[PDB]
């Protein structure tokens, strides 16, 4: 197993910037990879606030009788004890999919391969991020490693889950990162606190054509609109 | 009156070939089958009441204008000007702007029908038992009110002023100007400057008070001098009885403290810097000698009465030590002041000394005391006014009779408003939208288990919001003796 | 091919069988296999239909003294065969059961069938049957470790209280500590109250 | 019985030789001094007088198997047994009424193709306030369990057992022929569209064949056939059918004839109730014996607030109070108008109203003393009643809606003998009928919103209503966002073991009293029709269905 | 010789001195705080702890800590905003 670490170009991410610009890695080493993730400082400042906190139970020692606390209440394993049990789990199990398993795994693939699609043609290149048939096997060693803590012969549709979840919230989350025309267009046609159910807009803005979902992206990620009701209703609920 | 309006409305309408809503069997608009059913849009459209409130709370040396404001719905009306599927008819509207134009008109010359009718057009747009209700003329009208008083705001602070507070009502507005006596010319030109704009042809602007010096944090937490001195908090409320006295001494010395430093500044001529060291080292002090008493005192069955903490509607928290929530009022009152933040922080760290509590301890730190359950646009018949009242923050007896006028609230219409108020927040619970917990999409499916970028789905409104609410309405029930919501909030359970 | 899923269904009672015998309590047996079985028992009904098929059409003769001889005797085998493999499955989870039963239930219950559960009452009604006749004196559920020892120490390992006994009581302080007639403790020896020896 | 002649210490040797030698049962003293007493109250002798001690101690050791209160003896044990010997058929013991907050929920699990056990957490005492409300997690389960009910119920039929693929299996196999199992979806993009656990896809309609005798609203489950065509994402339906219902005996065998009522027995987490054959049996026999039994339904929209109604109704009751119903069932919207927060002080407020008009039906009821101390009054709100009325303003709103509220039943509860305001799915558990009943005014909102396809009516548009609804298997078929479910309580709606029989009270529809799939569904319309007061007698021990009138 | 430990912790005054730092901190140009910053906080208490030999870092420490790390984040600032900044700062410092 190979587990790396690194920093993008620019040292920080730069959030603005192109992730083909902020990627130093070529698309070959990077699909060696199972899980690639970008990891980002969110200043959220409640977080920080429980980061600062839980800093302060290292540093005075706090900490020392709180692992203590954790193991012996079960809730946590020291380190000599997982270790040989990584050992025995790799010595013992090495299971396989059930066929329910292998059709969940085999339709994500196809999913995830038609986001990437989608999202190259709206970005209109290649992405740097890849998804491709060798990261379909690496949701399948997860799924597999996923049971093999258990010891479960077989991966389950449980386990595919999690493993899916996980590539998800890694792989899929790095890959995932005239239209100034049609958002005036929806801002003078509906005013503050009204509401434009969705499949009227699309009407409307074809009858004059995929500005649409860069508008209402752009526009719920700041104030002024928000998808109520299912994504239904497109709200101007701020400015 | 509104029956006379529904009639008359419904000529006009007919006149100008609408088809007509009127509803003879039940409140709802009479759209055909289509009214029975539930639906998003409209149950947002009956649940949704509450206008964006501005409370810009600090302290004001400069002269504070309390501007009234009436007619503001009828204002928005009349001064107002498919894709959009919750907005009112386009043509009923211009019907009801033109026929609002005629009644105004013969208000003008002097037509006491016609007057009335314009006075009470604010129940009938309200009213569910007007026979041409309809929720999206309710909802139109509503917002259309929220963007003109946001309008108005723009308006006065575009004149060079900066708003304290706004509501539906009132407007609170601090005029960069020292004196009253040298600004009762400006004032009224600056009123009649907003008035003579086209958008507020019609308003009532008034100027009810003038502040000489204002402590604000809400309408119901203030203080300040007016052309004297008047002092209301329910932050007050709180502190156990011996320590309700202490709190107004201390205000009334904090606001003799500030005059004499505006009037000692302007004499030698943001003016309230160093207003904290003419009492400071005897509120120190004052509060070392209370502090040596409470030791003495609290679990003493003679004096206890007095440290008891008060149960109150909306009582947000329990609470220790009751001289320690007195100081936390008391430097939350004065650390309002922007100008001087740092002469109050000292003092402040200083009086925490006295309980050996660091200067930003979580004990320490204030969080105000009240939970507010606001029933929106309340309606006095008796002088068509709209309230927002709040059963906790406001004193009983502005619950209990109406503000502007005296006449007392029925009590059984005031509980009926509280159990809808109780019944659209559990409805609004149930009907929500999930949220994504990592990238805030909405959920537009039926059966996913969670979002495609693997965050778990959560509430819009998480269920812990509503056990608060649930628990103030326990509480207001309680207090005030709410015989019908007491027995609704049990009828919840079992 | 139709011995696929006894072949499975085995290696499951197999697996279950050492997760057994590695232990010297009762563990906990595994869940039993609906699914497995009600595949094997469609497969059967498939089977089934099959002979049904052929039966008839030894009416319209087609080569039927050998061929349909041949086809009759492969599914015919192919059901003996699931047969074996349900009855195996079935007899070893009967016999952990069984086990349990004299262990405990005759002085987790999702992971059973229904016939099972029901099975596994009426064999504890059967044991207490037993023990409730003749041969009363011996505690026919007791232990079959022989007695070393009729006075041992014992430490109290759960707080049960003031209980009676045949001419006495004992107060089950928690970490408390007696020394008694083991015939007197041996219930709660078994009962998991009482630790030594 | 002669005086006690015992104590413990003496008695001690024998009950320990008894229970603790013969059955591990531990003697703990409180339990032996109640032991005691018990012996010698029963016995009056000592101990030694005779085998009826050790009988008495044997029969005490078996009770306490039947109890299975623990490896120790109490008190309270001693007391159970006791109440076990005081029970050493009445349908009383058996007929009661579940409200939807009342019923025994269970999930159902499709891995495991069984329902499971899950606690009312009113129970847990935590819940005294906001126990009721439900929990995000109840939202996101709440379709996936109708979809997994009515999969495995798609499965058991034997038409399928080509078979359902799961509509993700369709992605990028394409132009191929398959048949789905769905949610009917209106896609945010406008489009029509199916949704499985697994993922959603548009459809067109444009060239399929629905099969006729079913209505097909946005939310209902339906079986789709059609061809997958990945350059467009479309599938396009050759045909759609709802999937079929499951007669109430192939649906309890199959799921292991659980108790979902407790009509035998109240469940645990580790112990799931079992509907015991022979007691059912017993039971069936002696629904069958009570010929005289009948149930009386009277009319939805039955407006105490009108005089006409008041007028019919008092007629109709004095005709009862010649001979009582078994039971009588009030329902729908008791007010002419919904009941809301008054707008003025001038008026006698709304909520006052509505208890001047049960103040007034509790006149009626005073005078018919028959009807009152045999019947069982059962009540069902509508609309129009209180506290929904507050937020709805009498629309439909959340669905399981809550019996109306107790600050109103007041007088009423005064004069009746029985009363049960019940939920608006309320159910009745007679002896082996598990009887829905339901005011809703479906047909309605079906004709109002079914799919409109490209490519006696009195009869057929009631056929549809109930085969509609039953092999839907659910009351509700709409989406939540057209009738909101409370998401804990959606399991009320569902019907799965279809019931017994079903009063679907609907004021949009003629009177019917249909059968299918064995279920009885009955829908005595609205009270004052045509000008008649209208009424209906189902009779349980023969299900027959006589209809009613009386003309004013 | 000398390993002053923490003690009397004020958490919630370098918890709020974090948050703003962190909170101001997202200015694209400024100095990027970071939880090694944090720490850096705790290591300047402990140094000048250990300038006195005092095993326990009093809140002269941690006081002195605070206003060397909050100038030198101030001080890093450009003129167009160091003066709203030193004032918004000034009350976890100022106030020693
Ligand atoms: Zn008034
Ligand atoms: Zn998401």
């Amino acid at each position: 197993s190979v587990l790396a670490a690194a920093n993008p170009i620019y040292g920080r991410y730069d959030d603005l910037k192109s992730p083909g610009d902020n990627i130093d890695f070529q698309t070959t080493i990077l699909s060696r990879f199972d899980m690639i993730f970008i990891v980002k400082d969110d200043h959220n400042e409640e977080r920080d606030i429980s980061i600062a906190n839980h800093v302060i139970n290292i540093h005075t020692g706090n900490a020392n009788a709180m692992q203590n606390q954790q193991e012996e209440n079960g809730s946590e394993i020291s380190i000599e004890k997982m270790k040989r049990y990584i050992t025995y789990c790799r010595l013992k199990c090495a299971p396989r999919l059930s066929p329910q398993a292998a059709e969940k795994l085999s339709s994500n693939f196809v999913t995830i391969r038609k986001q990437l699609l989608i999202n190259e043609l709206e970005s209109t290149e290649r992405s740097s991020i890849p998804i491709t048939i060798r990261q379909l096997e690496a949701i399948i060693r997860i799924t597999e490693s996923l049971a093999k803590l258990e010891l479960s012969p077989i991966a389950q549709e449980r386990h595919v889950d999690e493993a899916i979840r996980l590539f998800q919230a890694s792989t899929m989350d790095a890959a995932s990162q005239e239209i100034r025309r049609f958002e005036q267009e929806l801002k003078r046609r509906l005013p503050i606190g009204w509401s434009t159910s969705y499949q009227t807009l699309r009407r409307e803005f074809v009858d004059t054509q995929l500005a649409l979902d860069k508008a209402l992206y752009a526009l719920e990620k700041h104030e002024t609109i928000q998808l109520r009701h299912q994504g239904q209703n497109i709200y101007r609920s701020g400015v | 009156m509104d029956y006379i309006i529904d009639v008359l409305y419904a000529r006009k309408l007919k006149k100008e070939n609408i088809v007509l809503w009127w509803n003879e069997k039940a409140p709802l608009p009479d759209h055909g089958g289509i009214q029975n059913d539930f639906d998003l849009n409209t149950s947002w459209i009956m649940n949704d009441s509450e206008f964006p409130k501005i409370n810009n709370s600090g302290v004001y040396d400069n002269v504070v204008l309390d501007v009234g404001v009436d007619n503001l719905t009828v204002n928005t009306i009349l001064t107002s000007a498919e894709f959009v599927h919750d907005a009112f008819s386009n043509d009923a509207l211009n019907v009801l702007r033109g026929m609002l134009k005629e009644w105004w008109d013969e208000a003008l010359k002097e037509n006491s029908t016609a007057d009335l009718l314009v006075n009470s057009l604010a129940s009938w747009v309200q009213n569910p038992n007007a026979k041409l209700f309809d929720g999206l003329l309710r909802y139109h009208v509503h917002n259309l009110t929220k963007k003109a008083l946001l309008q108005l705001v723009n308006e006065f602070s575009a004149l060079g002023s900066t708003i304290v507070y706004a509501d539906r009502n009132q407007i609170l507005i601090k005029t960069n100007k020292y004196s009253p006596e040298n600004c009762y010319a400006y004032s009224q030109y600056m009123m009649k400057a907003v008035r003579t704009n086209p958008m507020f042809s019609y308003l009532d602007l008034n100027i009810k008070r003038y502040w000489d010096l204002l402590i604000w944090m809400d309408k119901f937490n203030f203080s300040g001098l007016a052309c004297t001195a008047v002092s209301q908090w329910q932050l007050k409320k709180f502190l156990s009885p011996i320590y309700q006295p202490e709190f107004e001494d201390w205000m009334m010395i904090i606001l003799d403290s500030m005059l004499k430093t505006k009037q000692s500044y302007l004499k030698l001529n943001n003016s309230l810097n160093g207003f904290s060291h003419l009492f400071s080292k005897p509120l120190m002090k004052r509060v070392k000698k209370l502090f040596k008493n409470q030791q003495e005192f609290i679990l003493d069955p003679q004096y206890e009465a007095d440290y008891v903490i008060p149960v109150l509607p909306g009582s947000h928290l329990n609470v220790k030590n009751p001289l320690l929530e007195l100081v936390k009022s008391l430097c939350h009152v004065m650390l309002l002041s922007k100008s001087t933040i740092l002469e109050i922080r000292t003092l402040r760290k200083e009086l925490l000394k006295i309980f050996e509590l660091r200067e930003f301890a979580k004990v320490a730190e204030f969080k105000d005391p009240s939970l507010s359950l606001v029933v929106p646009d309340f309606l006095c018949e008796y002088c068509f006014f709209i309230s927002d009242i709040d059963f906790c923050k406001a004193a009983p007896e502005s619950i209990f009779s109406c503000v502007r006028c005296h006449k007392a609230f029925n009590q059984v219409l005031l509980q009926e408003h509280l159990i809808q108020k109780l019944r659209s927040d559990i409805e609004s619970y149930l009907i929500q939208d999930l949220r994504c917990s990592r990238c805030h999409k909405v959920k537009r499916d039926y059966m996913s288990a969670h979002c495609p970028c693997a965050g778990a789905w959560e509430g819009t409104l998480p269920r812990e919001s509503i056990v608060q609410k649930l628990n103030v309405f326990k509480q207001v029930a309680k207090y005030y003796g709410f015989d019908i919501l007491l027995s609704c909030i049990a009828d919840l359970t079992i | 091919m139709y011995g696929d899923l006894g072949n499975k269904l085995v290696l499951e009672a197999k697996r279950t069988k050492q997760l057994y015998a590695r232990s010297n309590q009762d563990v906990n047996l595994p869940m039993y296999h609906e699914d497995i079985i009600r595949n094997i028992l469609k497969e059967v009904s498939n089977l089934r239909k099959n002979t049904e098929y052929l039966k008839e059409q030894q009416q319209l003769g087609m080569l039927d003294d050998k061929v349909a001889k041949c086809q009759y005797f492969v599914t015919l085998l192919c059901m003996e065969r699931n047969k074996r493999c349900l009855l195996a499955y079935q007899r070893l989870r009967t016999d952990i059961l069984d086990s349990m039963a004299w262990n405990n239930n005759g002085l987790d219950t999702n992971n059973l069938s229904h016939q099972e559960q029901e099975y596994l009452k009426e064999y504890c009604d059967l044991i207490t049957d037993l023990k409730s006749g003749d041969l009363v004196d011996i505690d026919l559920s007791g232990s079959l470790v022989p007695p070393s020892d009729v006075f041992i120490d014992v430490r109290v390992l759960k707080d049960a209280g003031e209980i009676q006994t045949e001419y006495g009581v004992f107060n089950l302080i928690k970490d408390s500590q007696f020394f008694v007639r083991q015939s007197d403790v041996e219930r709660l020896i078994q009962q998991g109250y009482l630790q030594k020896i | 019985v002669l005086p006690v002649k015992i104590q413990p210490p003496l008695l001690r040797p024998l009950a320990y030789r008894v229970l603790s030698r013969k059955y591990g049962l531990s003697i703990k003293s409180d339990g032996l001094s109640a032991l005691a007493e018990f012996v010698g109250t029963n016995i009056g002798a000592n101990w030694r007088q005779g085998p009826a001690t050790i009988k008495f101690l044997e029969q005490f050791a078996a009770v306490w198997k039947q109890q299975e209160r623990g490896l120790f003896i109490d008190q309270s044990g001693v007391k159970e047994v006791i109440q076990e010997m005081k029970e050493r058929l009445d349908w009383r013991d058996y007929f009661k009424v579940i409200n939807a907050s009342q019923q025994q929920r269970f999930s159902y699990n499709p891995h495991k193709m069984q329902f499971i056990f899950v606690p009312n957490k009113k129970q847990n005492g935590l819940g005294g306030i906001a126990g009721f409300l439900p929990d995000i997690e109840d939202k996101v389960q709440m379709f996936l369990t109708r979809y997994y009910l009515t999969n495995d119920r798609v499965m058991r039929n034997e038409n399928f057992q080509m078979s359902i693929t799961p509509i993700k299996n369709l992605l990028g196999r394409d132009a191929q022929n398959f048949l789905l199992l769905g949610l009917l979806n209106k896609n945010f993009k406008g489009n029509w569209s199916l949704e499985d656990p697994s993922g959603s896809v548009e459809i067109d309609i444009s060239q399929t064949i629905p099969t006729q005798g079913h209505y097909y609203v946005p939310g209902c489950m339906v079986l789709v056939e059609g061809i997958y065509y990945s350059v467009g994402n479309k599938f396009h339906v050759t045909s759609m059918t709802l999937p079929p219902g499951e007669r109430r005996e192939i649906t309890l065998e199959t799921i292991g004839n659980l108790d979902l009522l407790g009509i035998h027995g109240i469940s645990n987490n580790n112990f799931i109730a079992r509907l015991d054959k022979d007691l059912k049996i017993r039971l069936h026999l002696l629904e069958k014996e009570l010929t005289d039994h009948k149930f009386v339904i009277l009319g939805a929209n039955l407006f105490l607030d009108d005089l006409k109604i008041m007028t019919a109704l008092s007629k109709i009751l004095q005709k009862l109070n010649d001979d009582p119903p078994t039971l009588l069932i009030w329902q729908g919207s008791f007010t002419s108008v919904p009941v809301f927060a008054s707008m003025s002080s001038r008026n006698i407020s709304s909520s006052t109203q509505f208890k001047n008009n049960f103040d007034a039906l509790a006149t009626l009821l005073s005078r018919f003393d028959n009807l009152t101390e045999n019947t069982t009054m059962i009540f069902i709100p509508g609309p129009n009643d209180l506290w929904g009325s507050m937020v709805s303003l009498g629309a439909s709103g959340t669905l399981p809606q809550d019996p109306i509220p107790s600050a109103f039943t007041k007088k009423i509860n005064k004069v009746c003998k029985n009363v049960v305001w019940s939920s608006n799915p309320t159910r009745i558990a007679y002896l082996s009928q598990e009887i829905v009943i339901f005011r809703d005014d479906l047909s309605g909102r079906f004709k109002r919103h079914r799919l409109e396809f490209p490519f006696p009516q009195k009869v057929q548009e009631t056929r549809k209503l109930v085969k509609t609804i039953l092999d839907q298997g659910h009351l509700s078929p709409f989406l939540d966002s057209l009738r909101p479910i409370s998401w804990d309580l959606d399991h009320t709606l569902t019907l799965c073991p279809i019931p017994s029989t079903m009063v679907l009270c609907d004021t949009t529809s003629a009177q019917f009293d249909l059968t299918y799939n064995g279920c009885k569904v009955i829908n005595p319309g609205s009270f004052i029709h045509n000008r008649r007061a209208r009424y209906m007698e189902y009779v349980p021990s023969s299900k027959k269905t006589i209809q009613e009138e009386i003309y004013i | 010789k000398i390993y002053p430990k923490l003690h009397q912790m004020d958490m919630d005054k370098v918890s709020r001195v974090y948050a703003d730092l962190r909170r101001e901190s997202i200015s694209t140009g400024s100095f990027p705080i970071t939880v090694r910053h944090l720490e850096s906080i705790l290591r300047i208490a402990e140094s000048f702890a250990k300038m006195r030999l005092s095993e326990f870092v009093s809140s002269y420490d941690l006081d002195r800590a605070i206003k060397v790390v909050v100038d030198s984040f101030v001080d890093a600032q450009k003129v167009s905003v160091r003066r709203q900044l030193r004032r918004s700062f000034a009350i976890y410092t100022l106030g020693h």
